[PDB]
RNA sequence: UCCUAAGGUAGCGAAAUUCCUUGUCGGGUAAGUUCCGACCUGCACGAAAAGCGUAACGACCGGAGCGCUGUCUCGGCGAGG
RNA sequence: CGCAGUGAACAGGCUCUGGCGACUGUUUACCAAAAACACAGCUCUCUGCGAACUCGUAAGAGGAGGUAUAGGGAGCGACGC
RNA sequence: CGAGCUAGCCCUGGCCAGGGUGAAGCUGGGGUGAGACCCAGUGGAGGCCCGAACCGGUGGGGGAUGCAAACCCCUCGGAUG
RNA sequence: GUGAAAUGCGCAGAUACCGGGAGGAACGCCGAUGGCGAAGGCAGCCACCUGGUCCACCCGUGACGCUGAGGCGCGAAAGCGUGGGGAGCAAACCGGAUUAGAUACCCGGGUAGUCCACGCCCUAAACGAUGCGCGCUAGGUCUCUGGGUCUCCUGGGGGCCGAAGCU
RNA sequence: GCCGCGGUAAUACGGAGGGCGCGAGCGUUACCCGGAUUCACUGGGCGUAAAGGGCGUGUAGGCGGCCUGGGGCGUCCCAUGUG
């Protein structure tokens, strides 16, 4: 699985100020991870549909997420994603 | 996992090849042990006695090990996996520890890099060879001896083996590619897993030619020919041979079983 | 109802298989014993001596056009051996 | 500028529609090149290895320095259904 | 007695002017969660195409006490297998 | 074996019993008007990878939401392609019965198929025959699952009886 | 016209007597709106009547909690031109 400290340094390593454990740019990176991971699963268990749901259903909401962020913000929008790794 | 092609020419639509991820990494064969030359010739002294065979590729013989014996005890690493033109399975180059080289017909599963020895020690792992009494009843193996000390014989086809079915004091039974229930003495050497390139009975020949590039000449009908050619030659205008299908010798093709009755190789067989 | 070991399925069908036959209807033409599409009482198709189809291929065999012509109406003149 | 510019020479006539064979190929040297044989592929069958099978009185050799995903025999002959 | 013709196989050599078509793979972009895929550009595959040599022998004419005991002419098939 | 039979198997030694071995499928009891899943659907045991969900703590973001033409994915069984497997069961198919007839119902066999992988197919009484999200409008009864300074109170889920109302 | 009438006692056919309507007209056929809240904005629905998409994921689009100001496009009012 993921562990604590992969989380939390994940966490640390995205807040917007120490403690800051929601926001936009943080929950983000958590599913980024998640996915990544999940990503990485399916591609050898290609069988398993169920699991893929929930991939799906993380997609959207990144998706989601990052329109918000994008509108209120173009700047630390470009920041995440590029010292990320999205947009395909 | 068999290339095939797109159909910018008839044939070329329904040939398939192999993949080479087998082998990769090796191709020109082991100067040193690999070659003798070897003898295209399709019959004994004058007369043609395998109808059919001639032509296809010039082809160099690589001297493989089916006696792993004189090695016991020694480990050696595969070195390569390379392609053989004379035999349906691929080989492995492995270098023993002892310097020495030598070809095995490569097992499935077997990667270069791997270690690998033979001996009644050794791991029941991979590539490995071992009398089949210190060999575990159920596990599947192949490149087996028939008597002890006489060289591999059995389970050598392309994705072919066998599987230790049980003991029995000296002797130990064996199911062997066929189906057929065998006992085959203790000592008689085998080597763990099945063979591999598995992929090999799909290839899609593809054409006349290349039937030809193998050496297959082409393969006249019986009726098609005439009676002095052949039982069922003859007939005004095409013909339904007429009772009961026939090599050219004349003896029946239809069912007629051939082994010989009172064969001492009887009361070891059981299927 | 009688016989058989059991009585021809799918699909094809006047066919390289139909004797009667130039079967009969339709198409094609001024006029078509050939051709093409149909209908079956299939003398005597039929499933791996395969059944029915099939793009592409063919110095393979059939039937139409268009172009063009000394093939022909019907022959004439000329060159050379 | 000519009647004319691939100005001489080398240099495809095209179309519609059947039958057969899937295909490139092979054949009756010297009357038949095909709808014949071959063929990739389908099925049946034999063969456990001193294989079956073939040549040979034998020794021997082919099979095969192969081993059932491999070898012999037989039939159908891409593919679709 | 013959395989100095012809048929097959074995050993070792040599030959295929020049045109055309442009498979896969790469590269790049586009695409998606990742993919599949689609686009150019490159690339250079094939019992691929046109067509000499070379191999053949389709149709017609000629020859028929022949140039010839199978020849000549026009035409035609294959031409990296 | 049936309704009673017959086909069928058996003195060539069956059925019934014992021991030794092979192989494939499905997991008794627990098991329920139970649970999980968006649906189809998911049941012996073990380990690994992985999805959704629920409770509590009121910590963070600060309306970042709901729905969704088209697109995209999943989609029982049957069926299809290539290859493996094949014990049991079984369309077709064949035998025996019954019957006027019996291309059925019952009996004896039996091929695909049922299973594995990989790729297609995309349907259904795919049914709660009830699209999704939210707010609001008596309670009674038993049950699964969580949380509590645990005769009880609170949250999530599954049934039954029913206020108002609707029909 | 629709439901239906006529099989020996027909208020439904045909004639007759009488009667109702309208009248230089009266009937038929065709076609438009109506009745038809029977395409439903006004004004209909989909558990079993015809009607929930097999189920998800999400694009465009539709729609949008509480509070404070800036604008004033929707929205409302006034005059005026036109109509």
């Amino acid at each position: 699985p993921i562990t604590k400290e992969e989380k939390q340094k994940v966490i640390q390593e995205f807040a917007r100020f120490p403690g800051d454990t929601g926001s936009t740019e943080v929950q983000v990176a958590l599913l980024t991870l998640r996915i990544n991971r999940l990503s990485e699963h399916l591609k050898v268990h290609k069988k398993d549909h169920h699991s893929h749901r929930g991939l799906l259903m993380m997609v959207g909401q990144r998706r989601r997420l990052l329109r918000y962020l994008q509108r209120e913000d173009p700047e630390r929008y470009r920041a995440l994603i590029e010292k990320l790794g999205i947009r395909g | 996992a068999v290339k095939k092609f797109k159909p910018y020419t008839p044939s070329r639509r329904f040939m398939t090849v192999a993949d080479f991820s087998e082998i990769t990494k090796t191709e020109p064969e082991k100067s040193l042990v690999k070659p003798l030359k070897k003898t295209g010739g399709r019959n004994n002294q004058g007369r043609i006695t395998v109808r059919f065979r001639g032509g296809g590729h010039k082809r160099l013989y690589r001297i493989i090990d089916f006696k792993r014996w004189d090695k016991v005890g020694i480990p050696a690493k595969v070195a390569a996996i390379e392609y053989d033109p004379n035999r349906s399975a691929r080989i492995a180059l492995l270098h023993y520890v002892d310097g020495e080289k030598r070809y095995i017909i490569a097992p499935d599963g077997l990667q270069v890099g791997q270690q690998v020895v033979a001996g009644p020690d050794a791991p029941i792992q991979v590539g490995n060879a071992l009398p089949l009494r210190f060999i575990p009843v159920g596990t599947v193996v192949h490149a087996v001896e028939l008597e002890p000390k006489k060289g591999a014989k059995l389970a050598r086809a392309a994705g072919t083996s066998a599987q230790i079915q049980g003991r029995e004091g000296d002797y130990v039974i064996l199911r062997l590619p066929s189906g057929e229930l065998r006992k085959v003495h203790g000592e008689c050497y085998a080597t763990v897993g099945a063979v591999g390139n598995a992929d090999h009975k799909n290839i899609v020949l593809g054409k006349a030619g290349r039937s030809r590039w193998l050496g297959r000449r082409p393969h006249v009908r019986g009726a098609a020919m005439n009676p002095v050619d052949h039982p069922h030659g003859g007939g005004e205008g095409r013909a339904p041979r007429g009772r009961p299908p026939a090599s050219p010798w004349g003896w029946q093709t239809k069912g007629l079983k051939t082994r010989k009755r009172r064969k001492p190789s009887s009361r070891f067989i059981i299927a």
